[PDB]
């Protein structure tokens, strides 16, 4: 009945928190590679001229 | 400007009758307009043909011979009396109230300049691969050869060129020179000469994209 109030805090922080976390972190990580995949497509051009 | 003789050859019609002869492309169209009677079956039956075989150089008027029957000088014809030419006899009818022969009338009846040679240039879009062979004449600046490719891509204009000058490097071209001037030689006389086919190889210009919006 005392420790109570101490779980309920700690829970909210870790769980709020990682669930911030790991979004934003998926979501840098989904632009980034599509910026890459944009990059590779160019580069794949590039190299293509070259041979030509 | 110029033109190829396919080029000339694409208008023969008493519609649009074009001539090309001494270096010279004519529309003579008005003429076979106003004149339309035996005298211009002659040039009609040769629209959009080579006529520099009816004139001598020297003179720009047609050749000239003594005539067997009469002993008297006048015009080769051939093929016949084309328009301003006199008739062999006395008549009563060829006025000469008119100003100048059509040979000699250059200002109202001639339009561009005929090309002494063409040459094949193959033209290469490098971003969408489309190769495309073409004749242009050997002697114009990159400006009209763009002109010519413009009816392969309608936006030509914002493409920049770019051929293998020399070793040997793809580099960029101006425009106001042409095709001998910016290092792109021509040697189909040393193909024929040496018995290697004109269609063997062909000089090549790129075609790269410039970004635009």
């Amino acid at each position: 009945f005392e420790v109570e109030p101490i779980l309920e805090v700690l829970v909210g922080k870790v769980l709020e928190q990682g669930l911030m976390e790991v979004l934003e972190e998926e979501e840098l990580a989904a632009m980034r590679a599509h910026q890459e995949h944009f990059e590779q497509i160019r580069n794949a051009e590039l190299v293509a001229t070259q041979r030509m | 400007r110029y033109y190829t003789p396919y080029e000339v050859a694409m208008h023969n019609t008493p519609d649009d009758c074009w001539v090309s002869f001494l270096g010279g492309v004519y529309n003579l169209t008005d003429l076979i307009k106003a004149n339309q009677g035996a005298l211009a079956a002659p040039l009609i039956a040769a629209a959009g043909q080579d006529l520099t075989h009816w004139f001598d150089p020297t003179t720009k008027d047609p050749k000239r011979h003594i005539c067997p029957a009469t002993h008297i000088e006048r015009f080769y014809t051939p093929m016949g009396r084309f328009i301003h030419v006199p008739p062999p006899e006395p008549m009563c009818n060829w006025d000469t109230s008119f100003g100048l022969p059509w040979w000699r009338d250059a200002k109202k009846y001639q339009i561009g300049l005929l090309s002494a040679r063409t040459r094949v240039i193959r033209v290469r879009n490098v971003l969408t691969d489309q190769e495309d062979q073409i004749e242009v004449p050997c002697e114009e600046k990159l400006v009209e050869i763009r002109e010519r490719y413009l009816e392969l891509n309608a936006h030509a204009k914002s493409y920049t060129w770019k051929a293998l000058v020399r070793t040997h490097v793809f580099q960029e071209l101006d425009l106001n020179l042409t095709l001998e001037e910016n290092g792109v030689p021509d040697e189909t006389p040393v193909f024929e000469d040496h018995h290697v086919p004109t269609d063997y190889f062909i000089p090549v210009l790129h075609v790269y994209w410039n970004d635009d919006l």
